[PDB]
């Protein structure tokens, strides 16, 4: 899931913050 | 574009943001 989005577009911080515990 | 050389540098994205949340990486 966050290969797809993160890689082949840029992820901000508070996209990345999704996949946190 | 290389997932698995993508994915080293998500992990350190990851490490950064989630902070002491911590978080789950599965690669598949
Ligand atoms: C340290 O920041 C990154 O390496 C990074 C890589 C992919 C992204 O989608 C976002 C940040
Ligand atoms: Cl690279
Ligand atoms: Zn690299």
């Amino acid at each position: 899931g966050i290969v797809e989005q993160c890689c082949t577009s840029i992820c901000s911080l508070y996209q990345l913050e999704n996949y946190c515990n | 574009v290389n997932q698995h050389l993508c994915g080293s540098h998500l992990v350190e994205a990851l490490y950064l943001v989630c902070g002491e949340r911590g978080f789950f990486y599965t690669p598949k």
